[PDB]
């Protein structure tokens, strides 16, 4: 009953998802960090190409053909020694930055298969708000998950009660709240506000009017009775 | 103010619960949504609004429990305090590789200055250096190690507030042994106890 | 009672005064080991950051900031050493302290 | 901000909202938005 409203408001999201990606710089603002992480270590890398670690120069072919060998053995060894060093570290920033990918990639098969293969009942596991269905978007080293998550907007306040005893036998909701707008108790959903009339359908019996405290009297209709009228 | 971001997440899951999670605080009293938890763990909501004496006491009883073993057991915080440890000796480490040589003269600068002139003294300040560097790289990368340990156990109190505090997780021994029904942040230093 | 860390201790290393203090000829032969540091202190500032987006995606669970209630009917749960006290100036709960 | 100037405060850390709790208070949102984050 809400169908030209979801659809207006997803198509109305993604045109600012459109808006954002063209007018904000960082609106890939975690694809474009890794992109970005990825060419400084490679930019790094490459930069210790020009880093002395102690040796005359870095190009190597002026270290074996600028001064003698006796001791350009040395120099050559301490700008391998450097290099090397440089390497290990990239390549240990690189396994330690692929955990971190691989975090994020165990997370995003875990949101491919809990938002798009399926719904996520993990809280702000695929967005804030209820997760209703991710989209993958096969954005550059990256995913971009369009989650359409759940929302509610309206607050308001209501009168509620822990349970509603009609005749010395406490009521509870079997999934929703007990709530009053002031004069009428309705039950409604936890997450969206639909005031729905009191029966024994969506309330069970357990107790009495005593052993639990925030109870009050209303009628919890019967079906059976106007049917049975005629 | 880490105190008050957990005491705002205290009101708002005493007074909202879940639903301030995911947008704004819908508030509810704290008796509806301990029967809410208790319905999402298979329980039915009547057997704490007919035991809300006994739940409420164990609650009070297993606190006070919290607190005397807090106060009389040394590794209560044994996770936190272990990670303080880790921080205070890796600092530690890193400050006494200041009194390190590395096979060279001497671990103080004044002195390798003084003692060598620059023909030998910037073979042994290299030492120096290149020790004290390797020291700089070990220490940040078990600093990333132990980040992406710190990170791992974030991203798992991030997630723990948001199924434990911010709602109710399913996974099963995710909130503590048992049937989890609410979590409490509690901002202990450098870390948060639950 | 799981007592998850969030976040380490921020630290950020000047390496000029760490491995050079009061000495300069030492820091010139650390930039001859070509650039070390600026990653160096490019990844302890990401650690850094991390650590409060640690702290932020821990604690910062929402935007707003809510208060207790002065009136405390919570069907009995007793809050009051979980709940903050206003007598201290540093604020914290019992527990937490 | 304030012309507009450069303003070093105390971080508000959010609006200091104060839930309306009580025993029989509720709140329920009437509406949504469809959030695609
Ligand atoms: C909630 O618990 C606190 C304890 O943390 C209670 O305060 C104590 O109450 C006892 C008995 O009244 C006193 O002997 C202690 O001196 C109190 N200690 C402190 C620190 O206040 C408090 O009364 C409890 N509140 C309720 C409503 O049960
Ligand atoms: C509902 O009414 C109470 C007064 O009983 C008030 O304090 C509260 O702010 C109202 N709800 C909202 C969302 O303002
Ligand atoms: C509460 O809702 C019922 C159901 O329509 C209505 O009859 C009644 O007038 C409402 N009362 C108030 C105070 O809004
Ligand atoms: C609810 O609180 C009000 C005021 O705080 C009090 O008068 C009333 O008796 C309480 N009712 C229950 C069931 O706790
Ligand atoms: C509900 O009704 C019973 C008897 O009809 C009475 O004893 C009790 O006080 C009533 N409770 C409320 C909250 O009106
Ligand atoms: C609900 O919110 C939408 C926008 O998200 C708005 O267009 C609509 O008027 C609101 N109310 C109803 C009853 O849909």
């Amino acid at each position: 009953e809400n169908q030209k409203l979801i659809a207006n408001q997803f198509n109305s999201a993604i045109g600012k998802i459109q808006d954002s990606l063209s007018s904000t710089a960082s609106a890939l603002g975690k694809l474009q960090n890794v992109v970005n992480q990825n060419a400084q270590a490679l930019n790094t890398l490459v930069k210790q190409l020009s880093s002395n670690f102690g040796a005359i120069s870095s190009v190597l072919n002026d270290i074996l053909s600028r001064l003698d060998p006796p001791e350009a053995e040395v120099q050559i060894d301490r700008l391998i020694t450097g290099r090397l060093q440089s390497l290990q570290t990239y390549v240990t920033q690189q396994l330690i930055r692929a955990a971190e990918i691989r975090a994020s990639a165990n997370l995003a098969a875990t949101k491919m298969s809990e938002c798009v293969l399926g719904q996520s009942k993990r809280v702000d596991f695929c967005g804030k708000g209820y997760h209703l269905m991710s989209f993958p978007q096969s954005a550059p080293h990256g995913v971009v998950f369009l989650h359409v998550t759940y929302v509610p907007a309206q607050e308001k306040n209501f009168t509620t009660a822990p349970a509603i005893c009609h005749d010395g036998k406490a009521h509870f909701p079997r999934e929703g709240v007990f709530v009053s707008n002031g004069t009428h108790w309705f039950v409604t959903q936890r997450n969206f506000y639909e005031p729905q009339i009191i029966t024994t359908d969506n309330t069970f019996v357990s107790g009495n009017c005593d052993v639990v405290i925030g109870i009050v009297n209303n009628t919890v209709y019967d079906p059976l009775q106007p049917e049975l009228d005629s | 103010m880490i105190a008050q971001y957990t005491s705002a997440l205290l009101a708002g899951t005493i007074t909202s619960g879940w639903t301030f999670g995911a947008g704004a605080a819908l508030q509810i009293p704290f008796a509806m949504q301990m029967a809410y938890r208790f319905n999402g763990i298979g329980v039915t909501q009547n057997v704490l609004y007919e035991n809300q004496k006994l739940i409420a006491n164990q609650f009070n009883s297993a606190i006070g429990k919290i607190q005397d073993s807090l106060s009389s057991t040394a590794s209560a915080l044994g996770k936190l305090q272990n990670v303080v440890n880790q921080n205070a000796q890796a600092l530690n480490t890193l400050v006494k590789q200041l009194s390190s040589n590395f096979g060279a003269i001497s671990s103080v600068l004044n002195d390798i200055l003084s003692r060598l002139d620059p023909p030998e003294a910037e073979v042994q300040i290299d030492r120096l250096i290149t020790g004290r560097l390797q020291s700089l790289q070990t220490y940040v990368t078990q600093q990333l190690i132990r980040a992406a340990e710190i990170r791992a156990s974030a991203n798992l109190a991030a997630t723990k507030m948001s199924e434990c505090v911010l709602g109710q997780s399913k996974r099963v021994d995710f909130c503590g042994k048992g049937y989890h029904l609410m979590s409490f942040p509690q901002s202990a230093p450098h870390g948060v106890v639950f | 009672t799981e007592i998850l860390p969030v976040s380490m201790t921020k630290t950020s290393v000047d390496c000029t005064m760490y491995i050079c203090g009061d000495s300069t000829e030492c820091s010139n032969l650390l930039l001859q080991y070509g650039s070390f540091c600026t990653q160096l202190n490019r990844a302890l500032t990401g650690i850094a950051v991390e650590q409060d987006k640690n702290t932020q995606e821990v604690f910062a669970q929402v935007k707003q900031i809510y208060k207790t209630p002065p009136i405390k009917d919570f069907g009995g749960f007793n809050f009051s050493q979980i709940l903050p006290d206003p007598s201290k100036p540093s604020k914290r709960s019992f527990i937490e302290d | 901000q304030t012309s507009q100037s450069i303003i070093a405060y105390t971080m508000s850390l959010g609006a200091e909202n104060s839930v309306a709790y009580s025993n029989n208070s509720i709140a329920i949102p009437t509406n949504f938005t469809i959030s695609v984050t």
